[PDB]
């Protein structure tokens, strides 16, 4: 729902990656690899989750019950 | 930038289903029901007056649904997911325009609502329809539920779409025995009815119809069909020469033997063994007795007045059962689509509606009868409310049909149930999966070998991935991911059309046309059978693919047969493809730079003559083509792209060509009862159950299916890296096994929801039933199995509920069934209460709860109970190429490899699940992933398609990994190299269904069932466990005496019955009863189930009187 | 807040008599869910 | 009821835990029973007019699309009613009107006797009458009494305008409800107030609507 | 076989139909309200 702040495998902390990644995406639009590997990814088990990990979290977002 | 001529076909397929959708054929059929067919229906019966009243008439005109003339669509209706938790059905109010009479020169009219119609969702009536995300986010539900199915009583379901045989054919099965049975079964509104016709005895041919009695001589038929020759009959079934003269000729030998001509005789003796007329209207019997219905009875199809038409019906009709008896094969097998037809819901619909409808006003002239009855007055007040009072049982009987599933259609005489489904959330996939079924019914017993396999014909207009392992009774089968079901189009124009072509009519043919070029059929009805088949053919289809008649409406030919078929029925297979024109496709490849401008669209493609629907009977006259790559100037078409062969949940499989098929099988099976997001109304939806996944991803792999349907948005699984070996020889057969320290990081995680609902209704006394609760003795608190609230009397959020404990109180009162007076004092309590408990092994919480109400104004109290489950030894984890197993053994962390950068795999796998499953794909989908995360892409792979392997290598050894997949790793204990290369990497698995602690279920002494006195069914209520016959007599070949006794007997019924030696018979305590001593008897235990037996025997008049003796004493 | 509860699309805190109705106020909405307990509550994270 | 044959505890608490579903008592630990054993899936004059009693009965109630529930209310009623002699001296939809009147008044729900007897031909003031016999042949008390307060609400719900109307339902109530202090309510019929607050609040968030449609 | 015990070729046509015991004829929970689900054979005898 939110990219888990560590992954499956190595557990190295991913969780401030993902914002500081998805920004360098958008601003700066960059070759996804070479991002993560200035962005310092090397291992690719860490890797998948920012490749990867559709975010349901903003989709839901639409959805509240309070509004 | 010019395009590839291959690569830019990939982009028509999407632009076709994303104007036209995926799921249509619900969609279109019920608007296209809604909007047009009731204004027809009503347009059979719009008039009614009873007898009597001499001036009088009720006259309907419209129909309409939303629109009484305030708003276009409805000015307001309640939302379909607000309706979901109110547990309403969820319909529209069916507003009606209807001329009456009344009283003196009135022939008055209005708007009027007869009932609500149970709406389809995303329809052209449904409010989702055309609405922005916005809509969905202010109306409260998913923008990527693809809709199409109904919801009632809180309920949801679908209309299943069920595949009917092809009707109103001519058929010849070829049996052995028998004689080849010839069917033609045929249905216009009134008389849906079955004829047959097929030989008896050796040559002697006769019609078998239920209107009649049976075994009719056809050639006395065929003289009363109006042809009176008896030479044309032979040479017309016939042929010219060859040896068909005599073959058929027997008959007309033995039919001439009895009578001739056609005055009486022909149509008498028809009449002569034709059933009844129903008493009055029977002055029909005549010498034109049967006359009348002698050509309508069961070949509607035609009939009108002269008999020539049908006549030659039959003719052709005969001319196949002769051609079979000439020899075996030569025949038809109801087996290849074309021969078979499913047909929509809107239809279905269209049917029990009308029906309803029609029994309904039926009915209500008795409605304005009894106000006809006494003339009170002059008797008017045109019944206008009375319709009301009338009313809704349409659409009361409408609901609990279109929901219970049992169609009883009594004017068409037939009965079909099961029509529905509850409809399967267990996941994404399963949504559109659930729709894009198809079922099969009748076909002789479900033994017949013939309506079984999967046939080739299928090729690309079903799918061939999909036939789960509930075959059973029927079989369900899934569309193409390109489908178009046709409509009926029309008749006439089609007709005098193909006399525009300058055919001819069967009054201009010579009656000598066994010859004569092949054949027309419209419907499958013989016109005039042109000469000139081939040019005929381009003519028309020039119109089709240019001006006219598009869809189908196509042809095809048969040189064998002799026809050239052309009939315009609906319900039929359809799909798109590319004509290549003369030497090459009519695309010409820079057409499709005017596509993906963005200004084309599609169905251009219909009326600028590129591809269009096709047919398998068409197809089966055309030469189809693959690649534009290879094609020959003497071909016809290519289909765009072959991947669309696979079906909704078989488009998920990476690279299925390089499996074997039943894994793909099994693979679909598996996907819809994976586990995921569902749709983002997710935690504002509340159903019976649910099931999602707490970090579900983007499968490395995708295939450009996926992007359709957007499954990416909405992935069931892990992304989850594995290293094929048989480390931790728990692994074994099949069986994964996991890694802590991941588990632990939160791989694969479940939320688990499910809800209870309680009805809160009010009872004849008049006293509602209540929620009381909050005792809190003890000094402030409750008790502990009653420390399960607050304040309120009910469930709270965010709370750890172990069984035993309370989720709702709910108080009814224990005179509530009472019959009330008309009195009462003070206490109207008198409650026995029925709080419902928390049951099960494992604590779950109460995150949300809901008070609401429901139609009637009552109390309608609905919560939600949840509990996360960490992936505990024992769960069924598809690794979605279709290996289906359990998780092994967990292993801690260290256990395992490692390797270099220290990446640790997760799931860890069993080799030998590959050779003989011999599945090589997913061995493919694993070096995609390791692939694609190294150059950081998502990874496409397709039927045929996708990224090939080669490219990766290169793509692999540059950034460092072996390009064959592989790599060492270390001793997860040993800490030393390991003596052989390892294959590893990412690959996407997902978990399903059956999860364990759902699954695991004991008892030690548990309920017995009244009647048979011994363990309970099954899981769930409570347990026991099944000894079959085939289970037990297994124990037999152990010949163990006493393991039958205490396990049939003493661990099963233990009872102790009473008998007596004189007359044997099973008394009570100390008695014999019928014979009454209170002696002779002795005391023995038997099974219960035996007694049972016995009183059951002896109830039925029968004495199996147990005589006895001694165990000892010899 | 540390009243009852609240509507399901208006979206307010809102209480309730002992039986009177389900209907809210501020809309003439039906449907309606409970608030989250103001008590404490507690998980243990592994 | 049972008791113990040791301990002798008059409380039995049934224990569900383990799924051995028993029943024993906190003063022994001696069971009470093993294995609950559960269960699991003509022609009269009088009879006869309870057939066609439930067809009109349920039939003309929700034509006003009463709730069901309700409906067996009068059917306990008008089976009642055939108790006395009450039901045969007159017309079928005089009882049935009035024995749905009875509940309907009874349960104190929003619906109106001249309204709801004018499903037919009848003067209303008749079936008034029956209804009003009943009251001396059955034996009754204060149980029906009602205010406009609810029939607002059905009024309210059947003139659609916006939603504003809530608001100034609110508004007209406790209006209707100072009218029903300042004492000019009663002895005249409630549905008059009604639609009096509904154009005085309506006219109040100034929506201009007629006097017909109102009465309507 | 005769002996004096059952009785000739008599019996085989009903006269006297034994009820069948009521445990077996299990009324059904009575599953709430007034109405009772029904059990049949008792049904039909009870039309006999
Ligand atoms: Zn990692
Ligand atoms: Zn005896
Ligand atoms: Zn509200
Ligand atoms: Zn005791």
């Amino acid at each position: 729902m939110i990219v888990p702040v560590r992954c499956f495998s190595c557990g190295k902390v991913v969780g401030d990656k993902w914002e500081s990644y998805l920004n360098l995406l958008q601003e700066d639009e960059l070759d996804e690899g070479t991002a993560l590997s200035r962005l310092g990814l090397k291992r690719y088990c860490c890797r998948r989750m920012i490749l990867t990990h559709v975010d349901l979290i903003e989709k839901f977002l639409r959805y509240n019950p309070l509004e | 930038d010019e395009i590839n001529t291959a690569q830019d076909k990939w982009h028509l397929l999407p632009a076709f289903l994303k104007v036209k959708g995926l799921v249509k054929q619900h969609l279109d059929s019920f608007n296209y029901f809604v909007d047009t067919d009731l204004k027809k229906i009503i347009k059979a019966n719009q008039l009614i007056l009873s007898d009597v009243d001499p001036e009088f008439y009720l006259k309907y005109v419209d129909i309409r649904v939303g629109k009484k003339s305030s708003s276009s669509t409805k000015d307001y209706l309640t939302p379909p997911h607000e309706c979901r938790l109110r547990d309403m059905t969820y319909s529209a109010p069916i507003y009606v325009d209807i001329e009456y009479t009344r009283g003196r020169n009135i022939i008055m009219h209005k708007d009027v609502e007869i009932g609500r119609m149970p709406i389809m969702l995303r329809s052209n009536k449904c409010i989702l329809y055309d609405a922005d995300e916005s809509k969905m986010a202010k109306l409260n539900e998913c923008p990527l539920d693809p809709g199409g199915y109904f919801i009632v009583n809180g309920t949801e379901k679908v209309i299943l779409v069920q595949e009917q045989l092809s009707k109103n054919r001519i058929i010849v099965e070829a049996d052995e025995k028998k004689g080849i049975v010839q069917a033609s079964v045929t249905s216009s509104t009134h008389e849906r009815k079955s004829k047959t016709y097929v030989i008896t005895k050796n040559g002697k041919i006769y019609l078998k119809h239920n209107s009649i009695a049976e075994e009719i001589p056809i050639a006395i038929v065929l003289k009363a069909c109006g042809i009176l020759s008896d030479l044309e009959i032979m040479q017309l079934v016939c042929g010219n020469d060859s040896s068909y003269q005599d073959i058929f000729a027997v008959n007309l030998e033995e039919s001439s033997k009895l009578d001739i001509y056609t005055q009486q005789q022909a149509l008498e003796y028809i009449g002569a063994k034709v059933k009844t007329m129903r008493r009055q209207k029977l002055t029909i019997l005549q010498e034109g007795i049967e006359a009348i219905a002698t050509t309508v009875i069961a070949h509607l199809t035609v009939e009108a007045l002269d008999f020539r038409e049908k006549a030659l019906y039959i003719a052709m009709m005969t001319r196949r059962v002769v051609m079979a008896m000439y020899n075996p094969k030569m025949i038809d097998d109801r087996d290849y689509v074309g021969n078979k037809r499913l047909e929509l819901a809107g239809q279905l619909i269209s049917l029990l509606f009308e029906d309803l409808f029609k029994k309904f006003n039926n009915d209500f002239k008795l409605s304005i009868d009894k106000v006809l009855k006494k003339p009170n007055r002059a008797m008017e007040y045109d019944a206008l409310l009375s319709i009301n009072v009338h009313s809704n049982n349409i659409t009361s009987g409408l609901n609990r049909a279109i929901s219970t599933g049992n169609w009883s259609l009594k004017r068409f005489k037939m009965e079909r149930a099961g029509v529905t489904h509850v409809l399967s959330r267990l996941s994404y996939i399963s949504a559109l999966g659930m729709m894009t079924r198809i079922s099969s019914q009748f076909e002789k017993s479900r033994k017949v070998s013939g309506p079984r396999a999967l046939q080739p014909s299928q090729f690309g207009m079903l799918c061939t991935a999909d036939t789960p392992e509930g075959e059973a009774c029927g079989l369900v089968k899934n569309l193409a991911l390109m489908t178009h079901i046709t409509t009926d189009d029309e008749e006439e124009p089609i007709k005098k059309l193909c006399y525009v072509l300058g055919v001819e009519d069967i009054t201009l043919i010579d009656s000598a046309s066994l010859h004569l070029n092949y054949g027309v059929y419209l419907n499958g009805t013989l016109i005039g059978s042109i000469r000139f088949p081939t040019k005929f053919v381009t003519q028309f289809r020039h119109l089709r693919r240019t001006g006219k008649v598009s869809e189908f409406i196509s042809i095809y030919s048969n040189s064998h047969q002799m026809a050239v078929h052309i009939a315009t029925d609906g319900g039929r297979i359809c799909r798109p493809l590319i004509i290549v024109s003369d030497g090459q496709s009519r695309v010409k490849d820079i057409h499709l730079r005017k596509l993906l401008d963005g200004e084309l669209d599609f169905d251009d493609f219909l009326k600028l003559g590129l591809v269009e629907y096709l047919d398998v009977n068409e197809e089966n006259d055309s030469y189809i083509a693959l690649y534009e790559k290879d094609i020959v100037p003497s071909m016809t078409h290519l289909e765009i792209e072959p991947f669309t062969i696979l079906g909704a949940v078989a488009g998920l499989i990476p690279y299925p060509h390089h499996n074997q098929s039943p894994r793909n099988t099994y693979q679909c099976a598996m996907g819809k009862q994976a586990i995921g997001a569902i749709a983002y109304n997710q935690f504002k939806r509340i159903d019976t159950l649910l099931y999602l996944m707490t970090y579900p991803q983007q499968p490395m792999v995708k295939t450009k299916t996926i992007e359709l349907i957007d499954y990416d948005k909405l992935p069931a699984g892990q992304n989850a890296t594995v290293a094929v070996m048989s480390y931790s020889g728990y692994d074994i057969e099949d069986a994964l096994v996991l890694n802590k320290s991941s588990i632990d990081r939160g791989f694969g995680r479940c939320e688990t929801r499910r809800k209870t609902t309680t009805v809160l209704k009010r009872y004849a006394n008049h006293t509602q039933d209540i929620i009381g609760g909050m005792r809190v003795d003890e000094n402030g608190d409750p008790i502990w199995q009653h420390q399960s609230l607050g304040p309120d009397g009910l469930g709270e959020v965010g709370m750890k509920v172990q069984s035993g404990q309370i989720y709702i109180n709910k108080s009814v009162p224990t005179n509530s069934a009472d019959a009330p007076n008309p009195n009462n004092v003070n206490v109207q309590t008198q409650y026995r209460e029925a709080p419902v408990i928390y049951r099960g092994p494992e604590p779950s919480h109460i995150d949300q709860v809901m008070m609401s109400v429901s139609d009637n104004d009552q109390a309608l109290i609905k919560v939600l109970l949840r509990q996360n489950r960490r992936p505990e030894l024992g769960d069924k984890f598809s690794s979605r190429h279709g290996q289906k197993g359990v998780c092994g053994i967990i292993v801690k962390q260290e256990d395992m490899p490692f390797n270099d950068q220290g990446i640790v795999p997760d799931i860890i796998m069993n080799p030998h699940g590959f050779p003989s499953r011999m599945t090589v794909g997913k061995m493919i989908e694993l070096i995609s992933g390791k692939a694609g995360v190294l150059n950081g892409t998502l990874e496409y792979g397709t039927c045929f398609g996708g990224s090939k392997l080669e490219d990766m290598s290169k793509i692999l050894v540059d950034q460092g990994f072996n390009y064959s997949g592989k790599d060492m790793l270390y001793s997860g204990i040993t800490g030393e190299c390991l003596q052989a290369y390892i294959f590893f990497g990412p690959i996407y698995y997902q978990k399903l269904k059956h999860m364990v602690l759902d699954k695991m279920h004991a008892r030690a002494r548990g309920p017995r069932a009244v009647l048979t006195r011994q363990p309970t069914e099954g899981r769930s209520r409570d347990g026991g466990l099944r000894l079959g016959e085939m289970e037990r007599d297994c124990v037999i070949a152990y010949g163990a005496s006493q393991l039958l006794l205490e396990r049939l007997m003493i661990s099963s019924d233990a009872f102790e019955v009473d008998v007596c030696d004189k007359c044997g018979l099973m008394g009570y305590s100390g008695w014999c009863t019928t014979c009454k001593s209170a002696e002779n008897i002795i005391k023995m235990t038997i099974p219960y189930a035996a007694k049972l037996l016995f009183q059951e025997l002896l109830s039925m008049n029968i004495a199996p009187r147990l005589r006895l003796e001694d165990i000892f004493q010899q | 807040a540390t009243l009852k509860y609240i509507c399901a699309e208006c979206s307010s805190k809102l209480s309730l008599s002992r039986t009177d109705a389900v209907r809210c106020k501020d809309c003439g909405h039906r449907i309606l869910l409970k608030a989250r307990t103001k008590r404490l509550v507690q998980f243990e994270a592994r | 009821m049972p008791v113990c044959k040791n301990c002798h505890g008059t409380e039995f608490e049934r224990d569900l835990s383990n799924a051995n579903n028993d029943l024993v008592c906190k003063a022994c630990g001696v069971v009470s029973e093993d294995n609950p054993i559960v269960s699991e899936v003509a022609l009269e004059s009088r009879e006869a007019t309870l057939n066609n009693a439930r067809r009109k009965l349920r039939a003309v109630s929700y034509a006003l699309h009463i709730p069901e529930y309700i409906t067996d209310a009068a059917f306990q009623w008008y089976k009642l009613a055939l108790a006395n002699n009450f039901v045969q001296g007159r017309r079928s939809q005089n009882v049935i009107a009035s024995c749905l009147y009875v509940a309907c008044r009874k349960e104190k729900t929003h619906h109106m006797l001249i309204d709801f007897s004018s499903r037919l031909q009848v003067s209303v003031y008749s079936i008034g009458a029956t209804f009003l016999k009943m009251v001396k042949k059955l034996h009754i008390t204060e149980l029906p009494l009602a205010d406009p307060s609810l029939f607002i609400q059905h009024f309210a719900e059947k003139l659609d305008l916006a939603d504003k109307k809530i608001k100034v339902v609110k508004d007209a109530v406790k209006l209707a409800q100072r009218m029903s202090k300042d004492w000019m309510f009663e002895g005249r019929r409630p549905a008059g107030i009604a639609g009096a607050c509904i154009l005085l609040a309506c006219r109040m968030n100034n929506l201009r609507r007629t006097h017909t449609e109102i009465v309507a | 076989d005769a002996t004096v015990p059952s009785g000739r070729p008599e019996t085989y046509i009903w006269r006297y139909l034994p009820a069948p015991p009521v445990c077996i004829r299990p009324s059904v929970m009575m599953q709430d309200s007034p109405a009772s689900n029904e059990d049949d054979l008792t049904v039909k005898l009870t039309e006999i």
